[PDB]
């Protein structure tokens, strides 16, 4: 539910650096 | 860097380099 962004698009690492559990 | 699709090897690697021991809950997207 959160990389729907990057998956379907493109973000930046530092958005996806609180995709960690 | 590159910019393009990253559903894909991409976004799971992205996450593997930021979270690659935080094991990202990268699955599908139910």
């Amino acid at each position: 539910g959160i990389v729907e962004q990057c998956c379907t698009s493109i973000c930046s690492l530092y958005q996806l650096e609180n995709y960690c559990n | 860097f590159v910019n393009q699709h990253l559903c894909s090897s991409d976004l799971v690697e992205a996450l593997y380099l930021v979270c690659g021991e935080r094991g990202f809950f990268y699955t599908k997207p139910t």
